């Protein structure tokens, strides 16, 4: 047996970790990471180190995973809501100052140069291409910030012309050389070909405001829309934009707008339909399979087992494009089929209810298996005794069924099949690879279809509908709609 | 429904449970299985249940072949050795579970809920869930759910095995009455040799797998055909003392006793098959054993165990050249100490039995057998 | 008579759920990339299946074109990452199933439903988040930071909550006179749920590493997201590459799907050991 | 942040990507610097997240429709091509890579549908959209069709569509002006009339979708279809005698299809945008540059002159670039996401006939118009 | 170790199983719980063992308060009414799972499960699953898991219950020398009458709830306290017939018997609160009652029914102005027909006789066994 001072250098090794990792994270500038450390850190030592908070030993590993993936990133959602967090206003204040610091425009001309060897010195070499002058600097040594005059001159450099490689390793120095021509304009390196009167477009002030270099225009930073703005405000506006704290605003966007709001109730219902008669669906496909693949008279069971899981062995994404190649009206093997036997050839994408019953046929075919396996487990748990007394009260295969299997499955099968209904109400992908959200509801100002569920309507206005990525309004909805089953799941 | 069983066998890969078992159970008869534990009584009833399959051989329900039929369909109901309740379901629909499945007659299978329910004296407990209850509660829940079906054929292992002498008379007169009232065939597994005894019209004793005899309580007790059937029925244990075959005569045995007096007793058992000389096993029952006062064979030990059951004493007395103590009934309470010397052997009441464990078939007529 | 009807019942329903997935099949032995045609291609090529395979391919001119992709690499990786994640997820599910069916604390109910709660919410903005925490935990962890395995598993550990109440609830099915009876025998929570609990639970295991193994195979935007060498693609990751803005490599992409459906199956064919009746029987009188 | 002194370059899957490190590794022999090439999954995507924290790659390549999102979001750096190297290339892929009047990526390749025939079935293609019913008459009678094309996206109806009057946004004089939408005028109106007669009058079909029109032409089912330079391969092994020429005409006026440039941009946080621009404007962009990427997985179409009359040679090519010309640029402005879902469902609803050409359209615009308001 | 309980009481919400029961178990002793099936013995080895939480009320092993102490702490093996085996273990492991989680020696651990193993007639099964075996099989693994511990309190929930005559001796014989062997506290429940008598050193009696006696075998059978006990020890039951009494002395106790004759008998037995007129229940066991031929008090009946059991004959007898039968038991195998009138005695010492209230009016003949 391990000795009981073991479990102190045990826990003294690990809680030597946490601090030189934590004040590690309070340098530089992660403090966010520092404070989320340390606060799980502790509970983990505290949880190990007493005898009365046992049960949370087995609760802290699983409940730390769900903490750092499946609620910070929660979290931050929700936090992003409250922000214009989007393609136009993507960068930080920091990050957007810093690219307009980095502008420039074209003062002066451009001038292709040269470097040429004068002993252990340098001679830089300027040609100005509209006039057919060239100019030549004095003999100068690489390092530091200087300035060089150059002469205009009718002769050549006594050195060979230096290579790119030459020009490429020494480039640094080579950016911190200032060149004057004789007519008194100012030159510096803007390629590793050319020198030109390239200046910064911009100046910081100190207080706050860039003022353009070129047209006067000064800028202030107004954080209510994350721009700089022209001034006691003018009009134009600079990008990039950065993001700020807007607060109720994408959430208001949704509670106003009459544009976005007429299709609501529509699509609700039809997300909860189609939920609900897939969970429906699924379970009972998925339980009575496991039934059968489990009855000992099934003389072919273990083949029939993994043939019925194969479904969800390949990738969906696969096999919803088949089945959009399946369903497809005129041509496609089902309907070609249809129509040699009944005589008839539905309407799969053209009428809103038989697209609904397509997405359904799919959705069962791509859901079963899960059910399936999950009934396979689950079933274990019936005692074989249960079927013994059953069949000495008479009981045949469906009373079976109804009477034992079914109400001693559905209190397990409950909570999974509240989850169904919850994955299947935001099930984007499924629509928007089949049907697009098909057919077209006639009259809505912002685009909704039949088949459209709330998060293929509310994705298309967020980042669809010709404003960008909105990211903020994204989360907004997305917290909205988590409300909304989190509700409904009651 | 009549049971036939015809030369069945059961083998769980090569270890044989049941052994080329005959068996002819006659329509309303009342058999009972008895055996030691594990010899294969609840295999049989779970053969018959078709919960079991059958190795070999051929078993008949109500003149039909049964083998192949599933269980559901035979038209039998089992009482459980482990009850095998329905935890979801309450008392009362673990009991109206196989009427349901017949024809839900609401008002009917109430009515017979509750009269049975009153017999099992559960009246009290219908709404509780299998694990409210107690051990022979929930036995009688078993009783209780099978009863209410009425099947064609009764099929019950050890139902009275947890509950309270006074309870267990109680249900003992209850299953009689309804075997009566009902006249359907009844097959019940038991330890207990009283209920053996006043239940069976036939009683099967098994014995490793194999049927060692048949035949009513009273034919088993006084004429076991065996060794074992003689040290089975029947508790406490019929005594067996070696002895040495002496003499044959026409209707009768001469047996010599292995304590050192070597006393001859001439024993009322037939005389085919038997040798001069060959070593044999001589029964006696501890009831059967008499004051030493009475009897003209007098055996004397010295007193191992004394056994105080109040309405009777028990005394162990081993004997000198007897390896195994021999067992003595006395009525009442007899105040004797161990270390005390210590019967009589009545020649008539006296079994006997060769080398195989066959016995020599008693001659003497006791009560009770036509 | 019920077993015929079965049968035939079985088979044409298997018949129709197979039909798309033969079309899958199709496509990856069809000559250059369409994802219709017919059920037996009218022009068969093993093309695409020696390309996957790492085979060298010799085309119409006399050239003979590279395998672009390590195919198999990408498959062994999806393997391991699907592997040590659904052990990963049924240690944590397991455990934490244990204190909620077996002990007692405060708020257990609350907890629970709050598990099952959070992990409903809608993971839209998810990866920016989750790029964030891996990018600032690679600088102090390396092996569980971004382009590594390691990351990709450490990230798939937190979708346990749905597995809690699925174990949670088998537990509950087991009589509580084995663990009583343990307890007697003087194990600790710890030995009884492992000597006796997690023996008898093993139908439940097999269930939450198949569907946690099958998650993982088919997983694309985080693994996407956390990798970058070609090397430590996973197949789902890998298989990206053959899809276009304006085409697909249908071929490629079909060889692809069917081959990451075997460790699917090989892990499904092995679970069935586990996945047993009567595991429970002889044990509680009743 | 991004590492100084060193090029990483992303680029899609389906391009030359072991040409570019070859012509990387000739760059880094002349100077040094090593040139890394990269191909993730959905980098289009994952460019924007990581360039807005300041790193990602040196270099990006995608067409140029997504560039000016980027440089709205201040991710690429704004490009200065001298007058010379500007007309190296031809002067309408210029306008591809411009964002309030600035350069913002170099353009690479060109990329345009184009009219694809049976030789066998069709010697000689019809010059007009007009000519297209008569042709189907008389394949009808053989068994085939004349014209089978993707009728489900609106990329590929949008060459009819386009060539009377219809436009995506009006593109004044350098500046795309976010009001003025033609997918209500007469020329558009005109445009998809001529579509829906077609399925009225049972030449083309609805739910004809790209799988199907590719597999018909490609089994010689259907002597013509539209479609792109990544589809020449698939017909290549199918060993169909075929040939690509411009697209038919529509009322007199070119059909114009969207234009999609392969440009380069230049990562606004990398501290190597000398180096990018050296590695881009002499090795890149050359005949010799430009061949090498095109050897390993050809380019179709090329913005460089030099190196496009070379493989002009080849009438695809020619095509390609024919049809480009009288195509129309595909905005790069945010906008036209609305655009594309709108058009979509409008074609559906008329090709359906859910709605009338005129309605739909009407729709269209509306939902176009509303979505760049607010 | 010891075991007290005081006042332990024991609540379902509203349904109370356990009533301020007081026991006091000595080092060493053998005590036998019975009671109906139904009247709490399993619930009170529940708490015992720490498997049911205590309403209110102590609980002390070995002098020490155990009310709140986890069940492995307390020094108590159990053999479950029900088994509980561990049904994923064979025979040996079941047998041996607790010296395994304990440090003891694999061939201490082979050792002991071998010989336990020997004794239960187990050993040719020690490879076997649960579900591989006969109900009585899994009995006895569960008596040889407990065995094999050797815990400082036995507890045997109905053990023997589901094995033969002939093996439930040999297991009885077993525990005994067990018993007297190790001198530990061994608490037995049972519903089987032979098992109580010959094991106990000390019989609790319970009543719905209730201690309705305790005391020595020989003690509670011929001395029941009252008329629940009297017949519920011996089986077949004590027969109970109504009586009035007529005369008083402090040493005894005359009363008339019911039947038209009207016959008057003086009981040895105490008159403490017992009134002239009152009404009483005279007890008789069937044992008891005498052949006619030697008999004072004679009653005659007829024959209802009668059972025939090899070694006796119990025959029930329906006797005029008594509803309920009475039951005789005579040696040997008697032929008598249903119908017949037979007659039987009724002996004044062994007679029994109870208060309206069910106590017992205290038997002052001196019986042999009992100090
Ligand atoms: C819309 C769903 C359609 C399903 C399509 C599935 C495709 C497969 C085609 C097969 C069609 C079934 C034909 C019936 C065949 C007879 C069944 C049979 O005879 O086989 C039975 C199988 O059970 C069984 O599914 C019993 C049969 C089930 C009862 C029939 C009711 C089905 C309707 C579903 C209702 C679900 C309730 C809603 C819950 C969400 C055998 O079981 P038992 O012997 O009792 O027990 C065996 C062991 O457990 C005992 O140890
Ligand atoms: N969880 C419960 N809730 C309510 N009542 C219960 C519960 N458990 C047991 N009971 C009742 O409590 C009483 C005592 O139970 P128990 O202690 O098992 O009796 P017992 O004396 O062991 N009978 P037996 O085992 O049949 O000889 C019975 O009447 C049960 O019905
Ligand atoms: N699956 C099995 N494999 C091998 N042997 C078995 C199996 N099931 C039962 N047995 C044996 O078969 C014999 C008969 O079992 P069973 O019929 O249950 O006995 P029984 O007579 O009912 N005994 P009991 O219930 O204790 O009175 C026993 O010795 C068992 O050990
Ligand atoms: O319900 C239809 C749905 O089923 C499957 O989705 C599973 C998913 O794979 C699991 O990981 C889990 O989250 O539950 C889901 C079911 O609720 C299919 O994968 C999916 O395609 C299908 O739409
Ligand atoms: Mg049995
Ligand atoms: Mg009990």
């Amino acid at each position: 047996w391990q000795s009981d001072a073991l479990k102190w250098s045990v826990l003294g090794l690990l809680g030597l970790l946490v601090g030189y990792l934590v004040v590690l994270m309070y340098a530089q500038g992660e403090y966010l990471f520092a404070i989320t450390t340390l606060i799980l850190s502790s509970a983990g030592l505290y949880i190990f180190a007493n005898r009365k908070a046992y049960a949370w030993r087995y609760v802290y590993p699983g409940m730390a995973g769900m903490g750092l993936f499946v609620l910070f990133p929660l979290v931050c959602t929700i936090a992003i809501a409250f922000t214009n967090y989007s393609s136009t206003n993507q960068l930080t204040f920091e990050r957007a100052q810093e690219v307009l610091l980095d502008r420039s425009w074209q003062a002066g001309k451009t001038y292709n140069f040269g470097l040429y060897p004068a002993g252990d010195e340098w001679q830089l070499a300027l040609s100005d291409g509209e006039t057919g002058k060239n100019y030549l600097s004095d003999a100068f040594k690489f390092g530091g910030e200087q300035k060089l005059q150059l002469k205009e001159t009718t002769a050549q450099p006594e050195g060979e012309r230096a290579n790119l490689r030459v020009i490429t390793q020494n480039r640094q120095a080579l950016s911190d050389i200032t060149a004057i021509l004789p007519d008194g304009n100012k030159v510096m390196m803007s390629s590793l070909r050319q020198f030109s009167g390239t200046q910064p477009l911009y100046t910081l002030d100190g207080d706050g405001t860039l003022t353009n270099n070129q047209s006067g225009v000064k800028y202030r930073p107004n954080n209510q829309i994350g721009f700089y703005q022209s001034i006691n405000w003018g009009d134009e506006k600079l990008s990039p934009g950065y993001t700020v704290t807007t607060g109720w605003k994408n959430f208001t966007r949704v509670f106003t707008d009459e544009g976005i709001q007429k299709p609501f109730l529509a699509i609700f219902v039809w997300t909860v339909v189609f939920s609900l008669i897939t969970v429906f669906l699924t379970v009972a496909v998925g339980m009575v399979l496991a039934c059968l693949v489990q009855w000992e008279a099934l003389r072919g069971k273990a083949v029939y087992r993994v043939l019925l899981i194969l479904p969800y062995a390949v990738p969906s994404f696969i096999s919803i494009l088949i089945f959009k190649g399946l369903f497809n009206q005129s041509f496609g093997e089902i309907n070609m089929m249809l129509s040699a036997l009944f005589g008839v050839k539905p309407a799969w994408f053209s009428d809103p209810t038989t697209a609904r019953t397509m997405l359904i046929i799919v959705n069962t075919w791509l859901g079963y298996p899960y059910m399936m396996i999950l009934c396979m487990g689950l079933l274990k748990a019936i005692p074989d005794d249960l079927y013994e007394a059953s069949a000495m009260d008479g009981a045949g295969p469906f009373q079976n069924f109804f009477k034992i299997t079914l109400p001693l499955l559905i209190k397990p099968l409950t909570p999974l099949m509240i989850a169904s209904f919850a994955f299947n109400f935001n099930n984007f992908v499924l629509i928007q690879l089949l049907t697009n959200g098909g057919p077209d509801r006639l009259g809505t100002t912002t685009p909704a279809g039949y088949t459209d569920l709330l998060v293929n309507y509310t994705y298309r206005i967020a980042f669809e509908g010709g404003g960008g990525q909105d990211f903020g309004l994204a989360a907004a909805i997305a917290t909205l709609i988590f409300l909304l089953v989190g509700a409904l799941a009651i | 429904a009549s049971v036939q069983l015809q030369n069945v066998t059961k083998a769980w890969g090569e270890v044989v449970v049941s052994k080329d078992i005959n068996l002819d159970i006659h329509e309303g008869e009342f058999v009972v299985f008895v055996g030691p534990s594990g010899c294969g009584k609840s295999t049989l009833l779970r053969m018959i249940a078709g919960l079991e399959t059958i190795t070999s051989g051929d078993l008949f329900i109500g003149e039909k072949r049964m083998n192949d039929t599933p269980p559901a369909e035979r038209g039998v109901g089992m009482v459980f050795q482990s009850y095998a309740l329905y935890p979801h379901l309450s008392v009362a629909e673990n009991m109206s579970f196989g009427l349901k499945l017949a024809g839900a007659k609401k008002e009917v299978i109430n009515q017979r809920v509750n009269q049975v329910a009153e017999v099992l004296q559960l009246a009290h407990l219908l709404d509780r869930k299998p694990k409210a209850l107690s051990g022979g509660q929930r036995q009688r829940v078993a009783i209780g759910r099978t009863l209410v079906a009425e099947p064609s054929v009764f099929l019950l292992d050890e139902p009275l095995s947890n509950l309270d002498a006074a309870l267990r008379v109680q249900m003992r007169i209850e299953i009689s009455r309804l075997h009566k009232r009902l006249g359907r065939t009844m097959i019940y597994v038991t330890h207990d040799q009283v209920e053996a005894m006043t239940l069976a019209d036939k009683i099967v004793v098994l014995d490793a797998g194999r049927v060692a005899q048949v035949g009513k309580p009273l034919e088993l007790y006084h004429y076991p055909a065996d060794r074992f059937v003689a040290g089975f029925i029947g508790s406490p244990k019929m005594n067996f003392l070696p002895v040495k075959v002496t003499a044959t005569a026409i209707d009768q045995v001469q047996v010599e006793l292995p304590m050192p007096n070597r006393q001859q007793v001439w024993l009322p058992v037939e005389s085919r098959d038997v040798q001069v000389g060959a070593n044999m096993s001589l029964g006696i029952r501890p009831e059967h054993l008499l004051p030493s006062d009475i009897a003209d064979v007098i055996l004397e030990g010295e007193v191992q165990v004394v056994e105080q059951l109040g309405n009777e004493t028990q005394i162990h007395i081993q004997i000198p050249s007897i390896r195994q103590n021999l067992v003595y009934r006395q009525n009442d309470v007899v105040l004797v100490e161990e270390g005390a010397t210590f019967i009589g052997l009545p020649p008539e009441r006296c079994h006997l039995f060769r080398e195989d464990g066959t016995a020599c078939r008693r001659l003497h007529k006791e009560p009770g057998v036509a | 008579a019920r077993l015929f009807i079965t049968h035939l019942l079985l088979l044409l329903f298997i018949a129709a759920i197979m039909f798309p997935l033969l079309m899958v099949v199709a496509i990856s032995l069809r000559q250059g990339n369409f994802a219709t045609g017919s059920l037996i291609p009218e022009q068969i090529s093993w093309d695409h299946w020696k390309l996957a395979l790492g085979f060298s391919v010799e085309q119409a001119d006399g050239r003979i074109t590279p395998p672009p992709f390590p195919v198999l690499l990408w498959l062994w990786n999806s393997v391991k990452v699907a592997g040590i994640s659904a052990i990963g997820i049924v240690a944590l599910s397991t455990t934490c199933a244990y204190a909620f069916a077996r002990m007692r604390f405060p708020g257990k109910a609350t907890l629970l439903k709050g598990m099952l709660i959070f992990q409903m919410f809608p993971a839209v903005l998810s990866l920016v988040a989750l790029y964030a925490l891996f990018d600032r935990l690679g600088e102090y962890i390396p092996f569980i930071g971004l382009n590594t395995h390691g990351g990709v598993i450490f990230a798939y550990l937190g979708g346990i909550a749905l597995h809690v109440w699925t174990i949670k609830g088998y537990f509950e099915t087991i009589d509580s006179s084995l663990e009583e009876a343990a307890a007697l025998d003087g194990a600790t929570p710890w030995q009884a749920f492992r000597l006796v609990l997690l023996p008898l639970s093993v139908p439940i295991l097999a269930v939450v590493f198949i569907l946690s193994f099958i998650a993982a195979i088919t997983e694309v935007p985080v693994a996407s997201l956390l990798l970058r060498d070609v090397n430590s693609y996973t197949l789902a990751v890998g298989m990206q590459q053959y899809l276009n803005p304006q085409n697909y490599l249908w071929g490629d992409f079909a060889a692809a799907a069917v081959m990451s459906a075997l460790p699917i199956t090989i892990v499904f064919l092995l679970a069935q050991r586990w996945l047993v009746n009567g595991l429970t029987a002889g044990g509680v009188k009743g | 942040k991004i590492e100084e002194g060193k090029l990483v370059i992303w680029i899609n899957g389906d391009k030359g990507y072991n040409g570019l490190a070859e012509v990387g590794k000739k760059f880094e022999k002349d100077t040094g610097i090593k040139v890394t090439v990269e191909h993730p999954d959905k980098l289009e995507e994952k460019f924007p997240q990581v360039a807005a924290t300041g790193d990602g790659p040196d270099i990006i390549f995608w067409a140029h429709d997504r560039f000016g999102g980027y440089a709205q979001s201040g991710l690429l750096a704004e490009i200065t091509p001298d007058k010379a190297f500007q007309d190296k290339l031809y002067p309408f892929t210029w306008d591809a890579v411009r964002y309030n009047g600035k350069l913002i990526a170099y353009p690479i390749a060109v990329e345009a549908l184009s009219l694809i025939y049976n030789k066998d079935l069709l010697p000689n293609p019809p010059k007009t959209w007009e000519e297209i019913p008569a042709l189907d008459k008389e394949l009808k009678a053989k068994g085939k069709s004349a014209l089978m094309f993707n009728l489900q996206e609106p990329y590929f109806t949008w060459p009819l569509i386009a060539a009377d009057g219809g436009y995506a946004f009006k593109y004044e004089n350098g500046k795309y002006d976010i009001k003025d939408v033609g997918v209500d005028n007469a020329g558009a109106k005109a445009g998809l009339t001529f579509l829906v007669d077609l399925i009225k009058n049972k030449h083309m079909n609805a739910d004809t979708d790209y799988s199907i029109a590719e597999a018909a032409f490609n089994k010689g089912e259907t002597a013509m279809t539209i479609n792109g330079p990544w589809a020449w391969s698939n017909i290549d092994t199918s060993k169909v005698n075929y040939g690509v020429t411009v697209l038919p005409t529509f009322k007199g006026q070119p059909s114009k299809p969207f234009v999609g440039v392969l440009s380069a941009g230049i990562n606004a946080a990398s501290p190597n945008k000398e180096l990018a621009k050296e590695f881009l404007e002499n090795y890149l962009l050359t005949d010799e540059g430009l061949e090498a990427v095109n050897k390993d997985k050809p380019l179709g179409a090329v913005a460089l002159k030099s190196y496009e009359e070379e493989l002009a040679k080849d009438p695809r090519i020619a095509a390609t670039m024919e049809n480009a010309q009288k195509g129309e640029i595909m905005p790069n402005i945010p906008q036209m996401s609305a655009f594309w879902y709108a058009v979509r469902t409008a074609v559906i609803n008329a090709a359906s006939g859910r709605q009338t050409v005129d309605e739909a359209l009407k729709d269209a615009q509306t939902r176009i118009t509303k979505a760049s308001a607010s």
